[PDB]
């Protein structure tokens, strides 16, 4: 049979960047969801001494 | 020495390896917007005044 | 979104571009570029996912930028001529502080870098209207405008943007950032002649959003963004990689596949104007758009790629998309050749 | 051309500068960004107002109008980088690296 | 049409159709641990369309007859061959597990279907958000890798983030001697080599893992076998609930939309269950691939699209 | 003259009592739509001059089109929970 | 180029004084290729459906053909119209300027020379 | 018949059919009687026939 | 385009201290430009790190101009023929040689004529023919 | 400077435009710009614009910043910035004086300030014109007509503020 491409001709063109430097070494590929995963919650449940100690989300307890 | 040591290297991969460094800061940006509207500043003041374009 | 939101905003966009290719008017030229970039954004918000968001700021503080700068290209126009109609710029300063704000709109010269960076954080769907619809408009005032432009200036922008679209297609993996661009090499093609001729631009147009629907639909309908899953489309559907392959060489220019047609008229062009060196120089490196073009073509149908198990299952069901006027898109961006001639139509 | 359209000329090419030369905080930008068409929007009044172009009288307002849209956009996107981030710092305003 | 835009812009909508009997209901348990049995009492009670246990050939029974299709032409896993061989080179243990993850994930997109578009509740057995359990199990004694995990869950962060989580989850309780004494009862000369390590993994990771990492998702309706004999009390609980956690009582018909949207396109709900990892266990090369494909090409009705093929009988080619 | 006349002794007057006094997302939300709710209002604040114009009839169509589409706005904004300050 | 010529009025696709010209046959070689490009239209969207190419359905190739020759037919006198244009005012403004294109005297080859190099 | 459900496509959808013959036959319809009048006009415009 | 009028107007062979003058000129104007670029779209460490990125690439860039202005005006008169195509090539190793010294590897210095020499010898070809690059719109 | 009132006007309008395009801290870029635009409206109603002068008050001035703060409220950095804390605002801020005090200097002299365009500056007060208005006042018949000339205007103008209102919603719901 003829030749067909195999893993390792897949991963060359399977890399963030197509021809890898130094500069790049360090790049990853996209999330296939093309979604970030989400870091820290910037929820402001800021806690209120009214003593009664008390949080919020802005406007709710 | 000649067929596939030079003549390959001469024409062929002399100008893959120069559009080879060229693509790959082209094609390597930071993705900052300072370093891209800093980049536009130079770009918009060196249009009007030392091309003198505006000339 | 919801349809029917989704439906207008998306319509106030036609609407928007709409109003800057039918008002004679300088403010009515911005108020439609403002409106289209009103409603542009939240279908790049469409997804709502961070790098969506990401995608979104660049190209709004982009364009944002530019048509401020547009109206002070206006202004300037007015302090030294009093006149809002749409006609030869009668001030150098703000002809060139016209064309830096319209090429930034459409980026070309280093306005590029958010050409490739938003197209990869929108969908494919948005990235569809990004790079064929919202590019009408700052072409349409180019070409009305066209016999004032300065040609050092434009032919610059023209040739910094084939350059730089060639090499950085050269390296980039996703669809998307190669669709990019190679989108800008040929926005720097239509541009170049657009002090020449502009019958050749517009047909330029014309014919580049062939392929730039022809592909995206193809992709959508492949549901693949980077290289690797367009590798896979093989197995599952081999005759649709086989359509992308014509259409990929079509856009590299290759006759008698049309796509070669406007690079052709170009250089006809451009030639009847003495200019010999400009053309060579542009076609030569056209080239390193057909590099990763081909690549595509090499990974997609050309050679058959290592598939995955789970794949057995996609071959049971069928597609549900309907990708409209797709057959027609592939066929009328590969075969059209015979017919330029019909390019006094557009006269 | 008179002095006054000097001072506001170079009022924008500052805030042109001021815009495109960044800073860490992605407010400042957006001060700056529609900071530019106040001058816009004063420069266009002096013009009209000198030539006696009384119909040109309409830019003005809706200049300013469809800037504020901008605004309005402007912000909006701005809420949503603080909302994942925590803050609209630009620097990292680059998940589309890749 | 389906819920395409016309539909919707027609005032169609879905929370219209939605009542109390509205429901994702995922009873699980142990390895045979008659689970099965309740799922059916469970759906029969309330009136909930029950979905039988995904397994290898789940998806040949979708499409076309709804009928079994060749392991090698659909598959290609044999999870008698992992029963028999607990660690072989051709891969069958991981493979079988991802095409499992798959035909799970399908059956909630066709569960959700269901449900979206009559209002009815649905009851699933071994849902797609239990499924790493087994995986992880099956790497505790060594059936797949570590480099084998990050294939796995990589797909499930990609594929199971927009599906919403399940109401009910009943987890039937049974023992490890009770069940490595009922599999001798059993029969099936494939699931006597069960070992007591696969075994003893899975229950302490579904009671340490599955109830908790999505009890925040819904509330956990822990019920055990006694309790699961005795329908009659598990269907008293189910109703006396709300299930207020996750995101699903909170949905309106704005992402409805999105999720029939997406469930409708059945390509679409496992496009991302091919994710390009290149696991030597599932990687298969062109030339395997290409006369597979080519044999489920000639395949009767395959050939073309459904409805489109004149070997099974569908007249009028020539016009439709 | 005067107007500058006025605000210098204003500000001078209230300069000099503070130094003698001295050394002896919904929250989000509604600020936009104001903005938005905000600039039509300047539309429609050049109107009892408008209403001085030759053609009554163009400008009591144009001037009710904008007080409507202000409704229209206003009412997509209450519908689609909107002006509800999300808890 | 055209855009801006006196008596056109815009948005116009065959204005009133091109019906003056020839319209093109039924079996003219342009036209007809403008039915083929139809053609393979069909072919493409059955082949997109996976439906059988060569007869899936001759409803849907044959708006194909047809639409694809309705919009020739329109183009090509739209096509044939400007041509006609280009070539006309062209005769106006050469019998226009005379003094700008002045015949050069003919003189035979029994006169020019032309300095035969030869070839070795 | 293979299939256990109905495919939206698996069915003469008389309608949409005739609609598309409907298109067809006064596309050609308009086309033949275009080119009539049209040489016509043209045949009388210039004198020649 | 006082710079590049500058050195046009010297005579070919002629003042070779103002044709090194305006050709360094020409090549620091252009080093300074990509210098710009480079710190814009890649930040440098601090300041001093930028200003010495600055200083080599105006300094190699200037250097080409300088001895290749030196070089062209140097073959013109010397050998008495001012429109020698070549008379701007051998400058093209001039040109390149400097380059292949300041990143000290000449496998860069070896293309370096091969390209630059060529273009270099391609612009004198446009000066005497008439070639224009950037035409004005004719037809 | 009584014959060049404007131009004090005006060179106050720069400097203030200045340091908030020196990226302060929001809060005080925001105080930069309000008197820059509170300045340049003395600008445009000294030239005779009383409702453009008045209006960019109530719309821009005690509009846009107004909500404008609002934003930097909530954005609260820990570290709030003062025009200390960094030297890079200190040099734009007396950069922005250098060449501003530069060639208003050498508009002081002999009047041939060609940066760009070419500039006379020349007293402001000369450009006018020796026109009465009669009774109607020229700007407020000019914005008047906006609902008898200004028929396109308007129209895409309402349309758009509803596409600005539903886009502004459609992309804060966050899908
Ligand atoms: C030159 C020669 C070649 C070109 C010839 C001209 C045709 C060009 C377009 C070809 C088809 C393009 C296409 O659809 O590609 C598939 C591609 C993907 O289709 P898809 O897979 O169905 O997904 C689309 C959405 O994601 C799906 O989202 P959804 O589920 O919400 O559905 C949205 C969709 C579904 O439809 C509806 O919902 C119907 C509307 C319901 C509410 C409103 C009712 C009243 C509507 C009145 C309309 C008048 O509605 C619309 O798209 C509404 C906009 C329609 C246009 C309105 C214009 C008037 C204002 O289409 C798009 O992405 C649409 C982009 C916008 C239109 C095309 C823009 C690109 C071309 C511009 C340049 C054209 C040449 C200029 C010279
Ligand atoms: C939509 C509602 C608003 C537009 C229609 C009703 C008002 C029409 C009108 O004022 O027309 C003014 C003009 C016609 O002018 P006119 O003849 O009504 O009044 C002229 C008045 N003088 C002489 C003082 C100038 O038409 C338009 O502005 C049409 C704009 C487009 C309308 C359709 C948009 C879609
Ligand atoms: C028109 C302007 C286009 C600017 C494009 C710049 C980016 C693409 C090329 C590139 O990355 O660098 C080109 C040039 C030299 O870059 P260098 O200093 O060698 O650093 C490379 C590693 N970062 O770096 C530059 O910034 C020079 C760009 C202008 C060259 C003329
Ligand atoms: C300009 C230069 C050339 C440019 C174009 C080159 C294109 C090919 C280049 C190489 C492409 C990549 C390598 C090969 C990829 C193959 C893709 C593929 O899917 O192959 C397998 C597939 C199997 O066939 P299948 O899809 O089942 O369809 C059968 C017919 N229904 O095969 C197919 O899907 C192919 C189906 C083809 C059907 C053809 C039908 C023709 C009908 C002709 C009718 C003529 C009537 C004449 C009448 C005359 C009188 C009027
Ligand atoms: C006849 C009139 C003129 C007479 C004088 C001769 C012409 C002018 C002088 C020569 C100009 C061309 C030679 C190159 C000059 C710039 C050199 C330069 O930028 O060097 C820095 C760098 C190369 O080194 P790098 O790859 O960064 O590796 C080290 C990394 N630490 O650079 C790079 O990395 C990027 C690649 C180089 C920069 C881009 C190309 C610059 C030149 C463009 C053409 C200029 C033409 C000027 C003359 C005609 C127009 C007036
Ligand atoms: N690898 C793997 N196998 C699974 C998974 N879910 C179910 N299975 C297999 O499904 C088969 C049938 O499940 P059993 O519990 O053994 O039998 P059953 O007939 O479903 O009985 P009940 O559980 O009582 O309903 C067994 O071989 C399980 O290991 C999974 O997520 N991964």
């Amino acid at each position: 049979r003829q030749w067909q491409p195999d893993v390792e001709w897949a991963e060359q063109f399977g890399g963030a960047v197509m021809y890898p430097t130094k500069e790049t070494a360090h790049w990853k590929p996209p999330p296939w969801n093309d979604v970030d995963p989400p870091k820290d919650t910037l929820v402001s449940n800021l806690t209120l001494n009214f003593r009664l100690v008390m949080e919020l989300s802005g406007e709710m307890v | 020495l000649l067929d596939l040591i030079w003549l390959e290297t001469i024409l062929p991969k002399t100008t893959s390896f120069i559009q080879m460094k060229m693509s790959i800061m082209v094609s390597n940006q930071k993705g900052l917007i300072k370093l891209y509207f800093l980049s536009f500043l130079i770009t918009i003041m060196i249009s009007m005044t030392l091309f003198n374009y505006h000339e | 979104m919801n349809p029917i939101i989704y439906t207008t905003l998306i319509m106030t966009v036609m609407s928007g571009t709409m109003l800057v290719m039918i008002s004679s008017h300088w403010l009515l030229i911005w108020i439609g570029f403002e409106m289209n970039l009103l409603a542009m954004i939240p279908v790049l918000m469409k997804n709502f996912n961070p790098r969506a968001t990401e995608a979104a700021t660049k190209y709004f503080l982009t364009q944002a930028t530019a048509s401020m700068m547009l109206m002070m290209a206006i202004i300037i126009n007015l302090l030294y001529s009093g006149q809002w109609t749409i006609t030869k710029m009668f001030n150098p300063v703000a002809m060139t502080m016209m064309t830096m704000a319209l090429a930034m709109k459409l980026g070309l010269s280093p306005f590029h870098f958010w050409v490739p960076e938003v197209t990869q954080g929108i969908s494919l769907q948005a990235g569809l209207l990004l790079l064929t619809w919202q590019k009408l408009a700052p072409l349409s005032v180019l070409c009305q405008i066209s016999q004032s432009i300065n040609p050092n200036l434009m032919l610059t922008m023209a040739m910094l943007s084939i350059l730089i679209g060639g090499w950085g297609g050269l390296n980039q993996t996703q669809l998307r950032k190669i669709m990019a661009y190679s989108s800008i090499a040929h926005m720097g093609w239509m541009t170049a002649v657009l002090p020449y001729n502009t019958t050749m631009t517009i047909l330029n147009l014309l014919i580049y959003i062939t392929m730039t629907l022809a592909m995206f639909m193809l992709l959508i309908h492949s549901s693949a963004t980077t290289t690797l899953s367009l590798s896979h489309t093989w197995n599952k559907m081999p005759v649709i990689t086989s359509l992308m392959m014509v259409t990929l060489l079509s856009m590299g220019g290759l006759p008698p596949l049309s796509g070669f047609m406007p690079k052709w008229m170009i250089i006809q062009e451009m030639t009847k104007n003495e200019s010999i060196i400009m053309p060579t120089l542009m076609a030569m490196t056209a080239l390193l758009n057909l590099y990763f073009y081909m690549r595509l073509a090499y990974s997609s149908s050309l050679t058959m790629f290592p598939s995955t198990n789970n794949m057995k299952m996609k071959w049971q069901f069928e597609h549900t998309k309907q990708m409209k006027l797709l057959p027609t898109m592939i066929v009328l961006s590969t075969l059209v050749l015979p017919m330029t001639p019909a390019l006094s139509s557009l006269n | 051309m008179p002095l006054v359209y000097m001072n506001i000329i170079m009022a924008f090419a500052i805030a042109l500068a001021g815009l495109l030369m960044y800073r860490s905080h992605l407010m400042s930008s957006l001060l700056c960004l529609e900071g530019m068409m106040l001058s816009l929007f004063i420069m266009s009044t002096l013009i009209i107002l000198n030539t006696h172009f009384t119909l040109a009288n309409m830019m003005p307002i809706i200049l300013l109008v469809f800037a504020a849209c901008e605004a309005a956009l402007g912000l909006s996107l701005l809420v949503m980088v603080s909302n994942t981030y925590g803050t609209d710092y630009v620097q990292n305003l680059n998940l589309l690296q890749c | 049409l389906q819920y395409g835009p016309l539909a919707f812009v027609l005032g169609e909508r879905t929370t219209r159709k939605l009542t109390e009997t509205s429901k994702v209901i995922t009873v699980d348990g142990n390895i045979c641990s008659g689970k099965g049995r309740l799922a059916r009492e469970i759906a029969e009670k309330l009136g909930l369309r029950h979905f039988p246990e995904a397994g290898i050939h789940y998806a040949d029974s979708t499409t076309g007859d709804g009928k079994p299709l060749d392991v090698q032409l659909s598959g290609n896993c044999s999870l008698e061959k992992f029963y028999d061989d607990p660690k072989s080179n051709d891969g069958n243990s991981y493979r079988l597990q991802s095409w499992l993850y798959a035909s799970r994930l399908l059956q909630y997109a066709d569960a959700l279907e269901h449900l979206l578009s009559t209002g009815q509740g649905v009851v699933l057995e071994r849902s797609i958000y239990s499924d790493f359990v087994f995986l992880e199990a099956m790497y505790r004694q060594g059936f797949i890798r570590k480099q084998c995990v990050e294939h796995y869950n990589e797909v499930k962060k990609v594929t199971a983030c927009e599906y919403l989580p399940p109401h009910v989850v009943v987890y039937v309780d049974v023992p490890v001697p009770e069940i490595q004494s009922r599999i001798q009862k059993k029969g099936n000369p494939h699931e006597m080599k069960i070992t007591a390590a696969y075994l003893q993994d899975i229950e302490n990771a579904y009671k340490k893992t599955f109830l908790p990492e999505m009890s925040e998702k819904c509330e956990v309706l822990q019920y055990s076998a006694r309790e699961a004999e005795d329908a009659e009390k598990v269907v008293e609980d189910i109703e006396y609930l709300k299930c207020d956690k996750g995101p699903w009582p909170d949905q309106d018909d704005r992402t409805f939309h999105r999720l029939r949207m997406l469930v409708q396109n059945k390509l679409e709900v496992l496009n991302y269950t091919t994710i390009p990892v290149y696991l030597p266990e599932i990687t298969i090369g062109a030339h395997q691939s290409d006369r597979v494909f080519q044999k489920f090409t000639e395949l009767p009705g395959r050939k073309y699209s459904p409805g489109y093929n004149e070997d099974v009988g569908d007249k009028w080619i020539w016009l439709k | 003259m005067n107007i500058m006349l006025t605000l210098l002794t204003n500000v001078t007057l209230a300069s000099l009592l503070v130094l003698i006094a001295f050394w002896l997302m919904k929250f989000f939300l509604v600020a936009i739509t104001f903005l938005l709710f905000d600039l039509e209002i300047a539309l429609l604040l050049p109107l009892p001059w408008a209403s001085q114009t030759n053609n009554l009839k163009t400008m009591l169509t144009m001037a009710l089109f904008l007080l409507i589409l202000l409704a229209a706005s206003l009412a997509y904004e209450w519908t689609q929970k909107g002006l509800e300050w999300a808890e | 180029m055209m855009s801006g010529r006196p008596g056109r009025v815009p948005l116009q696709f065959l204005p009133n004084e091109a019906r003056s010209l020839p319209p093109p046959k039924l079996t003219d070689p342009r036209l007809v290729y403008m039915g083929f490009l139809g053609y393979c239209s069909g072919l493409i969207d059955n082949a997109i459906r996976r439906r059988p190419v060569v007869s899936a359905g001759l409803h849907r190739q044959l708006l194909y053909v047809t639409s694809f020759v309705f919009f020739g037919y329109y183009l090509l006198k739209r096509q044939d119209y400007m041509y006609a244009l280009r070539d006309h005012d062209m005769f106006a403004y050469v019998k226009s300027h005379p003094e700008d294109f002045p015949e050069k005297d003919k003189k035979t080859y029994g006169e020019i020379l032309e300095e035969f190099h030869p070839v070795r | 018949k293979f299939y256990i459900r109905e495919p939206p496509h698996g069915s003469p959808d008389w309608l949409k059919v005739g609609l598309t013959l409907g298109t067809s036959v006064f596309l050609w319809i308009y086309l033949i009687k275009q080119h009539k009048e049209d040489v016509l006009e043209y045949k009388r415009r210039n004198g020649l026939e | 385009k006082t710079l590049l009028h500058k050195y046009s107007d010297i005579p070919e062979g002629t003042e070779c201290h103002r044709k090194a003058y305006a050709s360094t000129s020409i090549g620091g104007a252009t080093g300074l430009i990509v210098s710009a670029y480079s710190i814009a779209l890649k930040p440098p460490a601090s300041f001093l790190e930028g200003v010495a990125r600055t200083g080599r690439y105006t300094f190699t860039s200037a250097a080409i101009g300088a001895i290749f202005g030196l070089t062209s005006c140097i073959s013109a008169q010397v050998r008495e023929k001012p429109d020698d195509p070549l008379n701007y090539f051998i400058g093209g190793c001039a040109g390149g040689l400097t380059l292949g010294a300041r990143t000290r590897s000449y496998g860069i210095g070896a293309a370096a004529c091969a390209y630059m020499g060529l273009t270099a010898a391609l612009v004198k070809m446009g000066q005497l023919e008439g070639w224009q690059v950037f035409a004005e719109p004719k037809v | 400077m009584t014959m060049y009132i404007a131009f004090i006007l005006s060179t106050i309008f720069v400097i203030g435009f200045v340091g908030f395009s020196s990226k302060p801290s929001p809060i005080y870029g925001g105080l930069g710009l309000i008197v820059s635009g509170g300045v340049g409206c003395g600008i445009v109603l000294n030239f005779g614009g009383s409702f453009l002068g008045l209006m960019v008050f109530l719309i821009y001035l005690g509009g846009m910043l107004v909500v404008f703060g609002y934003t930097t409220a909530m954005a609260t950095e820990m570290y709030p910035e003062v025009w200390v804390s960094n030297k890079t605002v200190f040099g734009a801020f007396v950069s922005g004086l250098m060449m501003e005090f530069c060639m208003v200097y050498y508009a002081l002299k002999e009047e041939e300030v060609e940066i760009i365009f070419k500039f006379n500056g020349l007293g402001d007060w000369v450009i006018y014109d020796t026109g009465d208005s009669g009774f109607f006042s020229e700007e407020a018949m000019g914005i008047a007509a906006l609902y008898s000339y200004g028929t396109w205007l308007v129209i895409v103008t309402g349309w758009s503020l509803l596409i600005g209102v539903v886009v502004i919603m459609e992309i804060t719901r966050g899908n």
